[PDB]
């Protein structure tokens, strides 16, 4: 029960790359199995990302379909963690009507660079022991305490306004920003009076603050360069962060922002956290897009670029020419290529074992053997998809384990590409527009 | 003395100043009065549709 | 520390006092003829006499066309404009391609204007309007206080509304700029800091200068900034301008009338001794992505008397011009534009030059490397490409660090070359292994 | 010298058509050299333009690249002068995302037809040494003028306007008798004595109330855009004109004709020049067929080299890349290639414009190179050779400097050869 | 439809019809290239010109002090 928004997806079982401390891959770890050389290369690329010295390095993951290119990408994403950016898109997403392809790629590049802004603040945090306001110009008095000390404050007018709008009252625990007088209420330490009718929410309690009433603390805020661009693009441009009306941000704004971020870096305010941009199925990009990427990768603010494609010698979109991977050789020279090999019998079996664990499915060894042979014969993804169907078939007969007969049942019910194509060729007159 | 001033605070020598835009002013595009009397017509041959 | 990029090792053209190219200097090695030609172009730019002169860097990929263009920018220094661009940027959704080209032409013409700014600052002692029917505010009287004195001023009602803007009251410290009418309420005076124990206000000291100050500064702008500021006006105070600013901002197809008027007032500033013109450089890398309409427009643009020096770069052979659908031409560029251009020939590198560049990139990235590994990387560069060989340095260094070594050796380069494959090798896998 | 915004360009040396009073071209005059037949034809077309009686006339200038057709058009522009419109565009510029191709050509046509209007004004002037103005309001205009002082009684209902826009002691102003406007001059030295860029004039002169006529030349496009919207005149600068409604244009044509017959305005036909017309398409040429049949149409001039070339938007081929439906509606001017002497004289003129001194042997070698490769290539080597001479502290360009520059910078003929020597290295042949 | 070779007076005959009708009848000239607008579809341009070729003549008395 309690189905959260994240359910079991295609790559949910992947939680890392399964590498040793020396980047040497384990045969099965963190949901990944097989692809030793590609996983090792991805670990090296992940270390390059972590150090962050070198800008604009590009990597291509290549191989046949079903060989775990996207799996290696999500493994890098999970191993990298949430603190560092990881922007993932498909190549088809840049073809917007709101903006040009170059603008879309510029936004995607700048989404993947983080700015770790840091500043000092002073707060007053304490349990409200007493408050008084002599409204007739208004005057008042406030008292706050911690476990250590107590202090009475004679209030100014605007502080009284903020207190009244927030309806602060005694027994509350609050935090007051010394710089601007903003108040934030953390909870209550004392119950409200039970004599009062109808205002009887039970709520929950919070401990008294400790130590000094007034403290100075460091605070860190993380924003992307694209957020800074959109905020500074126009008046009330922050709405475009959610609506997406960021149409063709002017370049002068970006130059000013880069200079200000650099001088913040020298002045100790900010740290640059360069992340990763991942473009799955990059063969959808046009020749213009690759030409733009050639120069976009030469900036010092460029992130690490990762791409995934399966094509052999294949046409470049927007042209009549052909090249390896559907990518021009202007860009292929600028990048390192990672090759994924097809899986063996044991690796397929281990992938199916790991997938059954993720889906909470128990199957016999004969069932595993049969499904492994099916996956070798047709495809890995088809064999993975049959697991849930076979489990449902077992469940409706009130079984406890998925048996070979359930697998053959769903194999009969649901068809793969080869059989469907064969049967389509039998009904070739009935099907349309051959 | 100058080195001591630098040692105290560099703003005693080279203070920071506020950045600002270059106010250019309007262009003052001139034209004749008859240009604005176009599409004006006359009361006994116009309006009240 | 700043992030390392592809061309970060380039510091200049490395020419001697006589204009001839040293064999290795300022991050560049070899390519002596093109560097001498680029030095002549640097002399052309610094003379400020010419307009619309165009240059094309032509050669195979990886021979340093982009590096020499950036070396010109280092040689010119930051005082001269240098507006980099790539040909894919002209395909905007908001404005036509020729407008993008003309905007980038105007960005490369600088202007240093002496501006006289009138500013008022001080603690607001009193603030009283004066109104009457011609009903409406004729003006507002305001008093200001500083450490050196005090003064009474009468100001426009626009500034009065810009004072009600900031919620300004007596005792507050303000900064007014009379040129634009901009107002900033810095805060309340420090004299009133002790009047409350806790108050939401932010306190600032009293100003120490004169109440009214007349200051002279120098502003760096381009002609495009002047064009845009008058095309989409932003500094007005009429209600109609404020309504117009509520529209979503988009780039517009600026007319030649506005540019002529801006040229007129710029010439007036120059004749009055107020301003100095600093014409610069436009750099369009990968011009082959421009179409025939863009190339044909550059005939008229490059023939203008206002236009900057332009630098082009292309790597194509006898390729089809985009938009013509059957017309082949050298460098993917029409013959007619190519007649208007001086061509700088860029050559391939010998193995020794490749080794030297690899060593420069190694010591740039902070990498120690043995001579055996350096020779092996040179052999790899001759076998595959320069850029592939350079890209192996950082992964090999990471493997060496993981192994506990402080320097790259040959085995690390061998392992990295086994893990990461080049475009020719991957294409051989696609073609032969299939 | 201080660098003006206008600097020396490709066509800066030509300053007119080198024609005598009988339209007979001189061999070298006003920066132009050769092209005698084409220059004479351009002079005839220029006399046709400035008479202004005949509407919708079209001309094409055709020839090989580098034969000076664009130079001829610029010479026509210079000889015509600024008192008549001369709209110049490239054919690529009509392909706008803001408006259709026909609308762009429509407003390019209308920018080339000027409406000249004369307006009368009455103006008073005086020096603001002091203002004894109270603000109802009372005043007497205590200002000065050389002939006799600008004291003058004032109507009490509007004296606040005199004090409105910060009129202050130490200034000089002008006032309109019928409009009521007031304008300032600034910190004049005679009044401000006791700022930079202010009017530094002395005390004004004249008998206070001075008559003044002012002449404005407004194109039909300006009248269209101004009257299309409440603040449409901003669109003349921003270019935010949409597709202007036809209803606005015919009303304005009728009003302009009414002003012309009433004597309140004068029509000043101009020129539209479209360089590289082979970028236009069948739709644009078809529009131009009927746009040239209006009485309010300008003279059209076009330039394109081509041969038998495909018309854009079609698979058809036609001479000059233009349909023959339009070529029937225009006169063709042909430009021939240049000789050795004309090339040498053009190089001499360009060296004079660029302020370059060269030896006669250098001129001979550069003329050889110009015929061998191209004229524009040879013109480019002048500046580079001068720069190379300057770095060696030379006074005049020698043959060695030109050979050095020829070695450094090279033209298409040698670049293509070197490219073909590395055909596999260069991409996508 | 007026059909024939170029220069045989098709446009001249159309404008002659316009002259013969007089100015009080609407005559809306149009070129086929004008339908390709950026603001509206082609059929809207055609229908707008169709309506533009139909005239309405209103008679009214104006009285004023």
């Amino acid at each position: 029960d309690v189905t959260r928004i994240e359910r079991i997806g295609a790559h949910s079982h992947i939680r890392g790359l399964g590498l040793d401390d020396a980047l040497e891959p384990r045969q099965a770890s963190q949901g990944m199995v097989g692809q030793l050389a590609a996983r090792r290369a991805a670990g090296v690329v992940l270390e390059m990302i972590r150090e962050g010295k070198i800008a604009g390095r590009a990597v291509l993951i290549a191989g046949q379909p079903g060989t775990g290119k996207t799996a290696i990408a999500m493994g890098m994403a999970q191993a990298l963690g949430p603190d560092t950016p990881f922007t993932a898109i498909a190549g088809s997403e840049i073809f917007s009507l709101e903006m040009s392809k170059t603008e879309a790629l510029t936004q995607a590049f700048r989404r993947s660079i983080g700015v770790r802004i840091k500043e000092e603040t002073e707060i007053i945090e304490g349990e409200v022991v007493e408050i008084q306001i002599d409204r007739p110009s208004k005057v008042g008095k406030l008292t706050l305490k911690t476990t250590e000390m107590e202090t009475i404050y004679d209030l100014g007018t605007k502080m009284i306004e903020s207190l009244t709008k927030d309806k602060v009252q005694a027994g509350d625990v609050i935090t007051i920003d010394k710089a601007t007088g903003k108040i934030s209420k953390l909870g209550r330490s004392f119950t409200r009076a039970r004599d009062y009718d109808a205002m009887g929410s039970q709520t929950k309690f919070v401990q008294c603050p400790d130590g000094e009433l007034q403290k100075r603390k460091e605070v860190v805020h993380t924003v992307s360069l694209h957020e800074i661009d959109v905020i500074n693009s126009r008046t009330q441009g922050f709405l475009a962060l959610f609506s997406g009306d960021t149409g063709e941000i002017k370049s002068e704004v970006r130059e000013q922002i880069n200079a200000k971020v650099a001088e913040w870096r020298e002045e100790g305010k900010a740290e640059i956290i360069p992340g990763v941009l991942f473009i799955d199925e990059v063969h959808m990009l046009d020749i213009e897009s690759f030409s733009f990427l050639n120069r976009a990768l030469e900036s010092d603010m460029a992130p690490v670029l990762i791409m995934a494609t399966n094509r052999g010698i294949t046409r470049i979109r927007g042209t009549s020419y052909q090249s390896p991977h559907g990518i021009p050789i202007d860009l292929l020279d600028r990048l390192l290529i990672v090759s994924t090999t097809p899986y063996s019998e044991k690796d397929t079996k281990q992938i199916l074992r790991i997938r059954c664990e993720e889906e909470d499915v128990e199957m016999s060894e004969d069932a595993y053997t049969v499904l492994t042979r099916i996956g070798l014969e047709t495809s890995l993804r088809y064999a993975i998809q049959l697991i849930t169907a076979a489990s449902l078939v077992c469940r409706k007969r009130k079984g406890t384990e998925v048996q070979v007969d359930d697998i053959k049942r769903v194999y009969s019910l649901f068809l793969d590409e080869s059989r469907s194509t064969q049967y389509m060729k039998e009904y070739q007159d009935a099907f349309l527009f051959n | 003395v100058r080195l001591q001033r630098i040692c105290n605070h560099p703003g005693l020598v080279e203070p920071r100043h506020p950045g600002s835009s270059y106010v250019a002013g309007p262009l003052e595009y001139p034209s004749a009065s008859l240009i604005l009397k176009a599409l004006e017509r006359d009361f006994w041959k116009e309006a009240d549709l | 520390t700043q992030r390392i990029a592809s061309h970060s090792h380039v510091k200049g053209l490395g020419l001697d006092e006589s204009g001839l190219a040293k064999q290795a200097a300022s991050g560049l090695v070899g390519q002596e003829n093109a560097r001498e030609a680029c030095g002549v172009i640097v002399e052309l730019i610094k003379s400020k006499k010419m307009a619309g002169r165009a240059v094309l860097l032509a050669g195979p990929p990886g021979t340093g066309k982009t590096a020499l263009a950036l070396a010109i920018a280092q040689e010119l220094g930051s005082k001269v404009p240098f507006c980099p661009m790539v040909g894919s940027e002209v395909y905007s959704t908001e404005i036509k391609k020729t407008e993008v080209l003309m905007e980038n032409f105007r960005r490369a013409i600088g202007l240093r204007i002496k501006e006289t700014k009138e500013v008022y600052e001080g603690e607001v002692t009193e603030l009283t309007p004066c109104e009457t029917e011609n009903k409406t505010i004729s003006h507002v009287i305001i008093g200001l206080k500083t450490a050196k004195g005090t003064k009474q001023l009468k100001l426009d009602p626009s500034i009065f509304e810009s004072l009600q803007k900031e919620r300004v009251e007596a005792g507050d410290v303000i900064y007014i700029e009379a040129n634009s009418g901009a107002v900033k309420r810095q805060g309340r005076c420090d004299t009133y800091a002790t009047e409350f124990d806790l108050e939401a206000e932010e306190y600032v000291p009293l100003p120490k200068g004169d109440v009214h100050k007349k200051k002279e500064i120098i502003q760096d702008v381009t002609l495009h900034d002047l064009d845009v500021a008058n095309a989409r006006p932003q500094g007005g105070q009429d209600i109609l301008s404020m309504m117009g600013q509520l529209m979503k901002p988009k780039k517009t197809e600026i007319t030649d009338k506005l540019r002529g008027e801006i040229n007129k007032v710029v010439n007036k500033y120059i004749d009055q001794g107020i301003a100095e013109l600093v014409p610069g450089v436009l750099f369009v890398d990968e011009v082959h992505m421009l179409d025939i309409e863009c190339f044909t427009y550059l005939h008229r643009a490059l023939e203008s008397s206002i236009a900057p020096i332009v630098i082009f770069a292309s790597n194509r052979g006898n390729c089809v011009i985009r938009g013509t659908e059957d017309i082949t031409s050298p460098h993917g560029i029409p013959l007619d534009l190519l007649d208007r251009v001086m061509i700088i020939r860029t050559m391939l590198y010998t193995p020794q030059e490749m080794k030297q560049i690899i060593k420069i990139r190694a010591q740039t990235e902070g990498i120690n490397i043995s001579e055996e590994a350096l020779n092996h990387l040179g052999e790899i560069g001759t076998k595959t490409t320069l850029r592939y060989s350079v890209q192996l340095l950082t992964p090999a260094n990471l493997l060496a660090k993981i192994n506990g070594k402080d320097s790259i050796e040959k085995e690390h380069v061998e392992e990295i070359s086994e893990l990461f494959y080049d475009a020719k090798s991957s294409a051989k896998i696609l073609a032969d292994q299939q």
